[PDB]
């Protein structure tokens, strides 16, 4: 019960940071390196 | 290994060497396993029968012993059409 | 291949798990980075 | 009867080996795409 | 003819083939029936 204000602060800080990220990076990570004329993602062995 | 002479031939659209028999070992079979090095030992005595068959009938095409360990010993010797990775492409030929 | 005499030569790897898209790789007897061979390497692994 | 047990699983294979070498057959294990070419051709050692 | 015997209609998906994967080619024999090399009467069926 004494950890109610810590939780009320973490929830609101996550809510703020989510909105900030939602305004700054909304839809930027949608292009990538395909193979020319293919739908195959071009990466190297241990790369994501 | 052996560095052959490889004259050019007719009845073969390629270069053949009538001195020894060539060996094909599949790409993912190590050449040096005691099972493979033994086949390459006792098959070495085929080459004289290969030769005498050929000189008994000069119009023979490939003679091949394809053994249960993947190897294939054929005569007359001629370089395989696809090297493993000396070109960009792989060869998947298993005599079995 | 389960022993060091076996793990020699080349072998095929299949990109995208596709049985018709293969690459030749030399196979080699690798030793894990963090192992338990001596007490120093064991203490390193237990640290990480 | 030739019985092929395919994949990396945690099931029992006693019955499959029994079926195999009770009916004059044989038993093969195929854990990956690399073992297919070598296991799906070696029943001509039994048939011979 | 020295070409392989064809089956069905050829369909390819160019958009799922990396440019450097070395697809396998073929192994089939050139098995061309006698009634499929000429025109087919019911007297040629008899001769066959």
């Amino acid at each position: 019960l004494p950890l109610f204000h810590i939780a009320l602060l973490v929830l609101f800080m996550v809510i703020i940071y989510a909105i900030i990220g939602l305004e700054l990076f909304k839809g930027k990570m949608h292009k990538t390196c395909y193979y020319i004329g293919t739908d195959i993602v071009a990466t190297v062995e241990n790369e994501k | 290994r052996i560095k052959p002479v490889f004259i050019d031939d007719a009845n073969f659209r390629r270069q053949v060497s009538y001195q020894h028999a060539a060996v094909h070992i599949p790409t993912d079979i190590y050449e040096g396993s005691t099972i493979v090095l033994n086949e390459l030992n006792w098959t070495s005595a085929l080459d004289d029968v290969f030769k005498k068959n050929r000189e008994e009938d000069p119009s023979l095409l490939w003679q091949v012993f394809g053994s249960a360990t993947g190897l294939a010993r054929y005569y007359p010797a001629s370089p395989w059409v696809d090297n493993s990775r000396t070109p960009n492409k792989i060869d998947l030929y298993d005599v079995r | 291949k389960m022993t060091e005499e076996e793990c020699r030569g080349y072998y095929y790897v299949y990109k995208d798990g596709d049985p018709t898209q293969m690459e030749l790789r030399p196979r080699q007897w690798i030793h894990n980075d963090f192992h338990f061979d001596n007490v120093l390497s064991a203490m390193m692994s237990l640290f990480t | 009867v030739f019985t092929f047990s395919v994949g990396q699983h945690n099931y029992d294979r006693g019955p499959i080996q029994w079926m195999a070498c009770e009916n004059k057959g044989y038993y093969y294990e195929i854990p990956s795409i690399g073992a297919i070419r070598i296991n799906t051709q070696e029943y001509l050692d039994v048939l011979g | 003819q020295p070409k392989p015997i064809g089956v069905g209609i050829p369909t390819i998906n160019l958009r799922k083939r990396r440019p450097n994967v070395q697809n396998p080619k073929s192994q089939e024999p050139v098995t061309l029936d006698f009634l499929d090399a000429e025109l087919e009467n019911d007297i040629k069926v008899e001769i066959r």
